[PDB]
């Protein structure tokens, strides 16, 4: 027999700061890396998908998951937090269709999403969520990127990163590529900034890369990504 | 609707008519009325389709899982006290009238009636339906103790060829199925194979 | 379709005294144009001084009566006393109001001593409305009995009579004589007649005979 | 340290029952003491300002015209018990159609006793008991009766008892001067002239109330007259 | 029966690049008149117009319930409605109350707020859409009214011939429904304005 | 002490302290004293009074016509028990019309005050029992604690000092079998003046004696109503 | 190994080292309380229990460690007593309940592995405390044979052939071992049962005792019942003159 | 309405009239009545309009959640199981009368599900008032295995019997092919009705109509 | 239940010297259609009290569910404490009226026999919940047909023996044969004694139709 705790779990200390926050974050900050990017005419997702040994099938398993058929995620943290987010953005994403029966607008699924995130910071019983989102989608003519993180709030940007080396690999955008990149430049410039800290020998299995067109979002296959890999294609 | 069901020492043999209609029209004259509800478990189903469906998908459900947590064939009896207990629990909102018949490694073959109130009932053999109605002499005359999966097989076969003869709320196919040890074999019956009877003349 | 009522027939009756009161019914119970049972009398005692009787519907005057004796029982451990018949009189009303929605199809009758010792009745209709009375009668031969006790009891419609006090005597004969009178046109009233009679001393029981048909 | 208000000590008490009794100690104190020809309850306001209406504090109370009651203590928390009882008698009545005895009343109010808790409990649910002592003092077909009831929900029967920061000393008078046959002109007095030692402040008319309950006259709460009219003997 | 209790009319057509909306104006209770100036029309936004036919408490209740709505969707969206969108919006509020429904079928016109694309339609009391590219209609004359419009409508209309259209359609349908009337209004919305007009009409 | 404030904690040594504390809650109560021949169950207890113009505190309680309790403990967790018991034979009477067997009784208090021993927040119930009845099977004492444990006795005694009327009894057990009422109620009367102080016994003012038997329903006697049983014993401490 | 800080005060926290405290805390209770055994003979299952005298004031019969769960399922325990009913309550109501819905008498593997899953329930969460008990159960049926099954705190549930709970859960295995109850008959194993009682029992420490011995198998028809007091006896006299050697 | 389907050699056809009534009045001659399940699934609706919505709208969204997250392409048995679980849990309330079907890595299926709940697995199917009208073309005229243009055209014959037959179809037939790999989904598939051509000339000429008050408003 | 499906007719008891009597034929009727031909509408409950029911088949197999586990439950404790007949009857009462109350009755009438203390026990009880206690009951039909039978002996000879008795319930399962048109000539009957509840197999009547001969004359 369950009761449950009715108490939040997160609290201010007197530094004015939200602890679990913080080290929520710190779960992100230390998680395998993620670059977005949004190159004017569609968007791009890219993540490390380092499984430790070969014995791992990449394949069971994806990080780039499409919410509806013209939104897309990934995440840097905690895995498992992820795929609750998941469901719950899928979810989301249904209920809007089917009262307006119309895809979701991208900015509105994030505004959804961060509102269960803030849930989370301020319920009884439970820890925030140890990961950060970023959403790429095609809604009315121009692609969006946002990101979204533990607190709940989310910003809307050109191109980022977040995970291991996301400060290096934040820079490295901030100069190393800009606007008006078309399609697959943008997917080039952001393997390549994921490389940037990549450590190892990264193959077509050691990635894994979404893109998000104003025509739908999908994600890459080994082929298409073993091609871009042999720096071009 | 007719639906019958006999116990023959290692099995049961089990038939049914194909005839579901709505008022007078013929929705579908070729119904499967014999549903499977474990490896060796079988039920006839008479009464609101949508009830008996929705009953049996239950039992299924129901049963399923309790051999895989027991790690054993289910009992015939165990899936008729399911049946049972939805059908005796729910008898203001439901129109259904079952016979479970299946093989037990514990009991052998056996035949369970469960009428409208909800009531079960082990009988050596089984009629049900609007049909029932008309073969009751019949069956009464005809069973013998002692029968063979192919007496039976045959003495269902003539019961319910003769009440699809009579009833309007029956017809089309005569579908079968006998279950023992071995397994399950199902047949059908169409046209010409149905048995027949001369329409008296002068 | 499903009535959850019956009626059961059978009659009460309960006259008070300066220091007695009597409870009075029929025995037979039947349903229909039948007789369930002849030996069924509608008087219970509740306490040493407090005797109810219930006619109607048998179903409800056994569930009412198992509440009854329980609640007594409560009030004993919680106030250290039994209740007096004028408590068990107040409390059998807000017992049947409770089920005013779904009325306990009862008429119940109460007869026993006051706390001053005197005879007292109280008569109930089966939503709780009642009152005390010299005497009452309530069933089948309600309409039968009374109107013999306005007259023989209270003196009603007789000029120049002797307005003498009911002697437990006289009473005890009353009572017999308009239950077989009763028994002789109500088709319910019959088999035999149960007295209870409270006084002082405590509650004493008496069986008369009555047409078997 | 902390703990749920549902813990035992070492030695088999409340923790938390046993930090109420102990608030009592703070309250006024207040006398109740029971005869043959009635009963009376003193209790001192114990003002503590010339601008506070003396009227307006009222530690003795009519449960129902056969019982008046008394308290001591955290008086807010008072306030709730005293109307359970007032709405108990009048349940009874409304119910039974008598009267109800004093012990009835007294037990019922008991029953409320360590009705306090955390987990497992409604939204409405008391949280800690209450910090209270009171004595219920009336007349049934027994006779004039006292009883007192603390905390622990423990309550009995008394000829005369004391409550409140001076119950200690109170009682020790009270031992005193009982007489099994002593009348309410004697226990009155008996009263305000113990209630008069231990009040820090020269017992006044209008720092103390006072009434009776006796087998004939229903419960009344003495006037400022009626009191100069005892006090006239201090 | 319950939708024909206060009566009324409404009706929305389908022009080039404009789309029009009337309604009599009539607000009774069975055989009684009690207002001429019922308002059975609610501006949705501009170039979007909503008209509500049948019980008058909830054309009242569904058209306030719905701008109750459609503020906060436009509040969070950083956009002016969609035409088919508000139509979905509808379809969802009514369904709500399948089993205890509003008794209202509404009709829709407007102009997409971004295109020219005029749009109409209208919804069972239950939330289905119905979507034409000519014209709808609501009300205790179904009946008088699409007789009217099978034989006025032609499919491409300036905003002039469209008024002189709806306009016919209307006070003659109107004119045959004992419980319709005491007015009529229109609304002819084109990309650039917003024109209306209450007809001259019988008041019987 | 990490382990002494929630029932729910276990300690290092396989213990509940909350639930041992409780049990301290009965070792306070004055004694009291219980036992049975073949055909008769007695209580017998000591009552306390807070000071000398107060009365006596209730030990013995009516729960049903075959059915009388003895508490010592918390007064407030008497009365709830109180309460269940009785209406727990109450149902008996609705549903069966016959007494609750004393023993199905004691099952569901036994039940009944187990649960709280295991849930967080919530606390043992702090009293014990002393159950007399008598039903189909003769003749019953049970004792039950603040640990969901009873027990069937032959005689019993809990409460302070109640170690030398326990002593007392364990001596005369053989005796109880065969004695005639007075003689039982004596025995009992005998065993609760051993938990006393040298200078003082039993008066018809602390005493309160509870019978139920073959040929009795529960009965209290209290005050007058106690110098009966009082008479014919023996000033012969021992 | 000393671990306890703050590691032990929930069931719902894990120590540094991957243990539930507060479960392995129950079960000591457990193994401070007297010992309990079971053994299935090749008809049936035998239950014998050493229940401490805990006054010569009590009534023999009191405080029983083995209770009729179902008919044909015998239940002994070991540990907090009232813990214990309270599972036994449990038991019966699972037992009731399968009959009811699935119409049959409940497969002890079922009713075992039913039981484990509510005691296991009970040590997850903060909100309640693990069972300090552990437990046997016993039936027989010619469809089903004998089976012997033992839950402890953890919810754990496994099928024997012998085992022992309690005091000395270890003394009384070694002496189960001498015997080879697969061939061995109920009927006889009474006698053994309460010969591994008398041995492992202390008769230092704790003082007197009494024998309490479950029954159910081909002997008693499969419902499960009380040992005849004969049958008692009889082993009673032959554990103590078997003493004597 | 009329709506039916056939399951031929490589897939399944569904065809369906496209009147929609209000009482004995036509309020749509063009109501879609093929509803989008999944991909590879569809579904006819017949009955209470809203109802065959809702209900088809919603078994799509939870299958487009479903395979969202299986990964996979929905299987016939699914949308036929969620549909009928729910509408039998309605007991009849929600009215809608559907013939479902579709390719699973199973094959072509074809159900037909009554508003109380219960479903029919079979080569065949109608509803609707029309569908006396469209089995017995089915009856009459129907072959296992039938060719894409030998089914598409027998069922497009089924809605056209119910069209004329019964006062609660008419209007356009539409269909529905769904194959191994392909999914036609055909509107306008046949039009057997046309409005007769206006005999008369009616334009309202501008000033015709009396106006009582005129207001505009500028929009930007 | 709202109505009845398959049913059983009417139910008989008498007591007799040392134990009581009960006999039920064994048809499940579903309206005018004799369909459930080899039945048991007996019950034993525990050693001293059986029961007999009259009505809805479905709500009395219920009834003996319910009833079979509560005397399971009471063996299981092996207190020396087990429900007598009067304890049953009373629980059937406190159960037919609840239902009744709740609008939702059992659909039967049942004749509870039982024996203890050297005393016999006969009850009734209705769906409504009405109940009593007599030396002699029949339900259904046969309070018609048997009950004036049965009284008739009893006011000329309130002590039968076993024997006597059995003789009495044969003579008025002839009756209800001949005249109840939904009876059916083959029934059981159940017997308390000291010694306990017996049931006893398919039995039947000597039936004599000699006045079918009586046409013409
Ligand atoms: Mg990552
Ligand atoms: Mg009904
Ligand atoms: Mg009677
Ligand atoms: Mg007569
Ligand atoms: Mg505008
Ligand atoms: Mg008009
Ligand atoms: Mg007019
Ligand atoms: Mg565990
Ligand atoms: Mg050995
Ligand atoms: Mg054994
Ligand atoms: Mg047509």
């Amino acid at each position: 027999a369950e009761r449950g705790y009715s108490f939040s779990l997160t609290t201010f200390s007197p530094s004015g700061k939200l602890v679990q926050i913080e080290y929520a974050l710190a779960a992100v900050a230390g998680g395998a890396p993620s670059v977005g990017i949004k190159a004017a005419n569609g968007v791009v997702l890219a993540t490390e998908k380092k499984q430790k040994s070969i014995l791992y099938d990449e394949r069971s398993v994806h990080k780039v998951e499409p919410i509806t058929k013209h939104i897309g995620l990934v995440y840097s943290g905690m895995g498992p937090d992820y795929r609750v987010l998941v469901h719950r953005a899928r979810k989301l994403a249904q209920q809007y269709y089917l009262v307006y029966q119309e895809p979701i607008p991208t900015a509105q699924l994030v505004q959804r999403v961060a509102s269960v995130m803030q849930e989370y910071t301020q319920s009884g019983g439970v820890r925030p969520f140890g990961v950060s989102l970023l959403i790429c989608g095609w809604n009315e003519g121009r692609p969006y990127l946002f990101q979204s993180d533990p607190s709940g709030a989310y910003f809307a940007w050109k191109a980022t990163a977040m995970g291991k080396n996301y400060v290096n690999g934040k820079t490295f955008l901030e100069k190393r590529y800009n606007e008006d990149l078309e399609l697959e430049d943008a997917i080039h410039t952001a393997i390549l900034t994921l490389k940037e800290s990549f450590e190892g020998q990264m193959t077509e299995d050691n990635i894994e890369v979404g893109i998000c067109n104003e025509a739908g979002f999908r994600r890459l296959t080994p082929t298409e990504v073993k091609d871009y890999l042999a720096a071009i294609a | 609707t007719t639906i019958m069901a006999v116990q023959f020492d290692g099995g049961v043999v089990l038939g049914a008519d194909s005839r579901t209609t709505t008022g007078s029209y013929i929705a579908n004259r070729v119904t499967d009325k014999l549903t499977p509800i474990h490896d060796r478990i079988f039920c006839c189903r008479s009464g609101s389709a949508a009830d008996t469906q929705a009953v049996a998908d239950a039992v299924t459900y129901q049963l399923g899982f309790h051999s895989i947590e027991l790690n054993e064939p289910p009992l015939v009896h165990t899936a008729a006290s399911l049946f049972k207990e939805m059908c005796y629990r729910y008898r203001e909102d439901l129109m259904a009238g079952i016979i479970i018949a299946g093989w037990d490694p514990q009991e052998g073959g056996q035949v369970y009636s469960v009428p409208m109130g909800g009531m079960m009932v082990r009988q050596s053999f089984a009629i049900g339906g609007s049909g029932s109605s008309y073969i009751y002499g019949y069956v009464d005359a005809t069973y013998r103790e002692g029968m063979t999966k192919e007496e039976c097989l045959q003495f269902t076969a003539n019961a319910l060829a003769l009440a699809m003869e009579r009833d309007g709320s029956s017809g089309g196919v005569i579908r079968l199925a006998a279950i023992a040890e071995s397994g399950v074999e199902r047949q059908v019956l169409l046209g010409d194979q149905i048995p027949k009877f001369a329409v008296a003349t002068l | 379709r499903f009535s959850p009522y019956v009626f059961n027939g059978g009659t009460i009756l309960a006259i008070a005294g300066e220091d007695f009161a009597i409870v009075a019914s029929d025995t037979r119970l039947s349903e229909g144009f039948s007789i369930h049972t002849r030996d069924s009398p509608k008087c219970y005692k509740l306490t040493d001084k407090t005797v109810i009787g219930c006619s109607g519907f048998h179903g409800d005057c056994l569930t009412l009566t198992k509440i009854i004796e329980a609640r007594l029982k409560m009030y004993k451990h919680s106030n250290n006393k039994a209740m007096t018949t004028g408590a068990i009189a107040a409390m059998l009303s807000t017992i049947l109001y409770s089920r005013r929605f779904f009325p306990y199809y009862v008429y119940n009758i109460i007869g026993g001593l006051d706390e001053e010792g005197k005879g007292a009745v109280y008569s109930f209709d089966p939503v709780g409305s009642y009152q005390r009375d010299s005497f009452k009668a309530g069933g089948s031969a309600s309409a039968m009995l009374q109107p013999l006790l306005d007259n023989q009891v209270g003196f009603k419609n007789m000029q120049n009579v002797e307005h003498v006090p009911l002697s437990l005597d006289r009473a005890m004969r009353l009572v017999k004589d308009v239950f077989i009178s009763a028994a002789e046109r109500d088709v319910y009233t019959g088999d035999a007649l149960r007295i209870c009679i409270v006084t002082k001393e405590g509650i004493r029981e008496e069986t008369v005979s009555l047409r078997k048909d | 340290y902390d703990r749920g208000v549902n813990t035992f000590s070492p030695e088999g008490r409340l923790f938390q029952v046993e930090y109420d009794i102990e608030a009592i100690k703070l309250g006024s104190t207040a006398i109740g003491i029971q005869t043959s020809e009635g009963v009376c309850l003193a209790v001192e306001k114990r003002i503590t300002s010339p601008l506070m209406e003396p009227s307006s504090i009222e530690k003795i109370v009519e449960i129902d015209a056969h019982i008046g009651c008394a308290m001591s203590g955290l008086i807010a928390d008072a306030k709730t018990l005293i109307d359970k009882a007032r709405v108990e008698t009048q349940n009874h009545w409304f119910t039974y159609n008598e009267t109800m005895t004093v012990e009835s009343v007294t037990q019922a109010v008991s029953n409320l006793a360590l009705q306090f808790g955390e987990e497992d409990a409604d939204p409405g649910a008391m949280s800690r008991p209450f910090g209270v002592a009171l004595l219920f003092g009336g007349v049934d077909e027994k006779g004039p009766q006292l009883f007192h009831m603390d905390p622990s929900g423990t309550f009995v029967q008394c000829d005369a008892r004391a409550i409140g920061s001076a119950s200690e000393g109170a009682q020790s008078s009270l031992q005193e001067l009982y007489h099994k046959s002593m009348t309410l002109k004697e226990a009155i007095k008996s009263s305000l002239i113990i209630l008069k030692q231990v009040m820090e402040e020269k017992l006044n008319a209008t720092n103390i109330e006072l009434a009776t309950v006796q087998p004939g006259q229903n419960f009344h709460m003495f006037t400022k007259e009626e009191l100069e009219e005892v006090i006239k003997d201090i | 029966s319950i939708m024909s209790y206060n009566g009324g009319a409404v009706m929305a057509m389908k022009g080039k690049n404009c789309v029009a909306i009337a309604a009599d104006r009539r607000f009774g209770i069975q055989a009684q008149l009690v207002t001429t100036d019922f308002q059975k029309i609610f501006p949705m936004g501009d170039r979007l117009y909503i008209g509500l036919a049948g019980l008058a408490t909830d054309v009242q209740t569904v058209a306030q319930r719905l701008k109750f709505r459609l503020n906060l969707y436009e509040l969070k969206e950083g956009r002016q409605i969609k035409p088919y969108t508000l139509m979905s919006m509808v379809a969802n509020l009514l369904y709500e109350k399948r089993f205890g429904p509003y008794y209202t079928e509404p009709v829709i016109a407007g102009l997409d707020p971004k295109t020219f694309k005029p749009f109409i339609c209208s919804l069972d009391l239950i939330g289905c859409p119905m979507v034409t590219d000519d014209f709808v209609v609501s009300g205790t004359c179904a009946e008088q009214m699409y007789g009217m419009c099978e034989s006025l409508w032609e499919p491409n209309m300036d905003p002039d011939h469209l008024f002189e259209t709806i306009s016919q359609a209307m006070l003659n349908a109107v004119d045959r429904d004992a419980v319709s009337g005491m007015g009529v209004i229109v609304h002819i919305i084109e990309k650039d304005k917003i024109t209306t007009r209450t007809l001259k009409a019988r008041m019987d | 002490n990490q382990y002494d404030n929630d029932v729910t904690v276990w300690s290092p040594q396989g213990r509940i302290h909350q639930i041992e504390y409780a049990m301290e809650a009965v070792k306070q109560g004055s004694a009291t004293v219980g036992l049975k021949s073949k055909t008769h169950a007695v209580l017998v207890a000591l009552k306390r009074a807070q000071s000398e113009l107060a009365a006596h505190q209730k030990k013995i309680l009516h729960v049903d016509n075959h059915i009388g309790i003895s508490i010592a403990g918390l007064t407030a967790d008497a009365r709830l028990l109180c309460n269940f018991m009785r209406q727990e034979c109450l149902d008996s009477r609705f549903v069966f019309d016959r007494p609750l067997p004393v023993s199905r009784l004691v099952s569901l208090i036994g039940s009944k005050t187990q649960i709280p021993t295991q849930r967080y927040g919530r606390r043992p119930y702090g009293v014990g029992l002393l159950i007399a009845g008598y039903d189909d099977m003769g003749p019953h004492i049970f004792q039950t604690c603040p640990s969901a444990n009873y027990f069937d006795c032959r005689a019993m005694s809990i409460g302070a000092r109640s170690q030398s009327a326990r002593t007392y009894l364990e001596r005369h057990m053989s005796e109880f079998m065969e004695c005639n009422l007075n003689e039982l109620v004596k025995h009992g009367l005998r065993a609760l003046r051993e938990t006393l102080p040298a200078e003082q016994d039993l008066t018809t003012k602390n005493v309160s004696i509870g019978i139920v038997g073959k040929d009795l329903e529960f009965t209290i006697y209290d005050d007058d109503d106690v110098s009966p049983f009082l008479e014919g014993l023996e000033e012969r401490p021992q | 190994s000393s671990i306890g800080t703050g590691y032990d005060l929930s069931a719902s926290t894990f120590s540094p080292d991957g243990r539930v405290f507060q479960v392995e805390y129950a079960m000591k209770a457990v193994e401070n309380s007297s010992t309990a055994i079971g053994i299935r003979c090749k008809d049936g299952v035998v239950f014998g229990v050493e229940k401490l005298v805990l006054s010569k004031l009590y009534e023999e019969g009191s405080n029983k460690r083995l209770f009729n769960v179902d008919r044909h399922v015998g239940m002994a325990v070991a540990g907090l007593l009232a813990d214990a009913r309270s599972l036994a309550d449990i038991a019966r109501e699972e037992a009731s309940n399968f009959r009811s819905n699935f119409g049959y008498n409940i497969p002890l593997k079922h009713l075992a592995d039913r039981v484990a899953m509510y005691v296991h329930a009970y040590t997850l969460y903060s909100a309640v405390r693990p069972f300090g008990c552990s437990f046997m159960l016993g039936s027989y049926s010619v469809n089903d044979g004998a089976q012997l099954y033992m839950i402890d705190p953890s919810g754990v549930s496994y099928g024997y052939w012998g085992c022992a709970i309690g005091k000395a859960r270890q003394a009384a295995k070694t002496e189960i071992e001498k015997l080879q109850m697969k061939e061995m008959t109920c009927r006889d194993i009474v006698k053994e049962v309460a010969k591994i009682i008398y041995i492992v029992h202390d008769e230092v420490k704790d003082k007197a005792f009494e024998l309490e011995l479950s029954w159910v198998g081909e002997l008693t028809n499969g419902r499960h019942e009380i040992v005849p007091k004969d049958i008692r006896e009889e082993a009673e006299k032959y554990a103590k003159e078997s003493l004597k050697e | 309405t009329t709506i039916a389907g056939v399951v031929y050699k490589d897939g399944i056809v569904l065809g369906a009239d496209t009147r929609a009534t209000e009482g004995m009045v036509v309020a749509d001659k063009n109501c879609s009545k093929i509803h989008f399940i999944s991909p590879n699934i569809y579904c006819c609706g017949a009955g209470t309009a809203a109802d065959t919505d809702m209900t088809t709208q919603l078994i799509s969204s939870n299958l487009e959640l479903h395979s969202l997250s299986t990964g996979r392409l929905p299987r016939v048995v699914t949308a036929n199981r969620m549909l009928k679980q729910m509408l039998f849990r309605y007991r009849g309330y929600i009215g809608a009368a559907l013939v479902l079907g579709g390719v699973d890595v199973t094959g072509p299926h074809l159900y037909s599900i009554y508003p109380h709940g219960s479903t029919d697995k079979l080569p065949y199917v109608t509803m609707g008032s029309g569908s006396l009208a469209a089995m017995a073309v089915f009856e009459d005229k129907f072959r296992p295995d039938m060719e894409e243009e030998e089914a598409k055209n027998l069922v497009s014959e089924a809605i056209a019997a119910g069209i004329f037959n019964d006062l609660g179809s008419g209007s356009n037939i539409d269909l529905c092919v769904i194959s191994k790999n392909k999914l036609d989904f055909l509107r306008p598939y046949t039009v057997p009705n046309k409005k007769g051509t206006r005999l008369g000339r009616y334009r309202c000429e501008k000033g015709t109509t009396a106006v009582l008050t005129e207001k505009i408003t500028p929009l930007e | 239940t709202q109505n009845p499906m398959v049913t059983g007719t009417s139910v008989l008891g008498v007591k007799f010297e040392g134990g009581v009597v009960i006999a039920a034929d064994m048809l499940g009727s579903y309206g005018s259609l004799a369909r459930f031909r080899n039945i048991s509408r007996i019950m034993r409950v525990n050693n001293s009290t059986m029961l007999g029911a009259s009505g809805d088949y479905a709500d009395f197999q219920y009834l003996k569910q319910v009833l079979g586990q509560m005397v399971i439950d009471e063996e299981l404790l092996g207190d020396g404490h087990s429900y007598s007949p009067r304890a049953i009857h009373s629980w059937l009462t406190r159960a037919m009226y609840s239902r009744r109350s709740k609008m939702n009755p059992l659909w039967n009438t049942m004749v509870i026999g039982g024996y203890a203390d050297g005393e016999s026990f006969l009850g009734y009880v209705d769906m409504l919940g009405v109940a009593y206690e007599a030396p002699s009951l029949a339900t259904g039909y046969g309070a018609y047909l048997a009950q004036p039978l049965l009284r008739e002996v009893l006011e000329k000879q309130p002590v039968l023996s076993q024997t006597e008795a059995r003789d009495l319930v044969e003579r008025c399962m002839r009756v209800l044969y001949y005249r109840d048109a939904r009876s059916y000539n083959r029934f059981q009957t159940a017997t308390v004694t000291e010694k306990g509840v017996e049931i006893e197999g398919p039995l039947s009547t000597e039936t004599n139709w000699d006045i079918a001969h009586m046409i013409s004359g």
